[PDB]
């Protein structure tokens, strides 16, 4: 829903990086000009679930079905910097600059797990690129105008 | 008497540049002077110019040329906006009187000077 288009804002304003550079994932967009270094992120991962909330609200009566959840979202990089924007990322990703403008992104942020240089077969050519592995770790969220109970009548029975 | 193609070849000519990278290095830094030659050809497409599928899609123009002169592999092939590196399916009739290669477009901008 909105979880990879979230992890894509803090990786905007975490490398203080462009809009039109940062492509989300296996979507079409042309990467044209190899060397324009380009994010994406990579949510092909299988997200699983992990737990199902469900609270209750009393005056403003409605109630809140909560889905908490991780998924496995690999950054990709590329262009003539893929490598630094590789490291500059794969460090700073544990910062203050980090841990500060993620405020309301409703959204975990684990550490880099693992990084590889695997480039791609660019037809005769290799263009660098490079992925970074970390759980992210979120929780969707939706909310239903359910109503309350104010009593309960009743009648018993003995033998 | 070896035949030779070259007649064959002026009329669907047109100018194009040849340049060649001779990396350089020191303590392990990569820099590329260029050599840059102006150099008569003829161009027809490759490998019809697709779009590939990955985590984002890319697509290299594909041309293959002829000339009267050599062109070895490491050497790229400018002719409109783009150069092209000459990397397969490449023969040389050298003896004939000519070679041919195919191209990549390098999507690295133009190796004007470096």
């Amino acid at each position: 829903s909105q979880s990879i288009i979230n992890v894509a804002r803090y990786i905007r304003d975490l490398l203080d990086y462009d809009e039109n550079l940062i492509q989300f994932d296996r979507k079409n967009t042309q990467q044209s000009d190899t060397v324009t270094g380009y994010i994406v992120v990579n949510g092909s991962g299988v997200q699983n679930v992990l737990s199902h909330g469900s609270s209750y609200d009393g005056d403003a009566e409605i109630m809140e079905y909560s889905k908490s959840e991780s998924r496995l979202i690999t950054l990709e990089f590329y262009g003539s910097d893929a490598y630094e924007n590789a490291e500059l990322f794969s460090l700073l990703n544990q910062s203050q600059k980090a841990k500060e403008v993620s405020r309301g992104l409703g959204l975990t942020i684990y550490n880099v797990s693992q990084a590889t240089d695997v480039k791609q077969l660019l037809g005769y050519q290799y263009g660098n690129r490079v992925h970074v592995d970390f759980n992210i770790q979120y929780c969707p969220s939706v909310y239903v105008e359910t109503l309350r109970v104010d009593a309960s009548e009743f009648e018993i029975l003995v033998d | 008497m070896l035949p030779n193609m070259r007649s064959a070849l002026k009329m669907f000519e047109q100018s194009v540049l040849l340049k060649s990278v001779e990396t350089i290095r020191v303590d392990f830094v990569d820099d590329i002077i260029i050599t840059a030659t102006p150099i008569r050809a003829v161009v027809q497409v490759a490998d019809k110019k697709k779009l590939n599928l990955d985590s984002l899609d890319w697509s290299k123009q594909y041309i293959w040329v002829h000339s009267g002169s050599k062109m070895e592999i490491g050497q790229f092939i400018e002719w409109h906006g783009k150069d092209f590196k000459l990397v397969a399916a490449g023969d040389d009739y050298s003896d004939y009187g000519y070679n041919a290669w195919y191209g990549e477009e390098t999507l690295k901008p133009v190796l004007v000077s470096s």
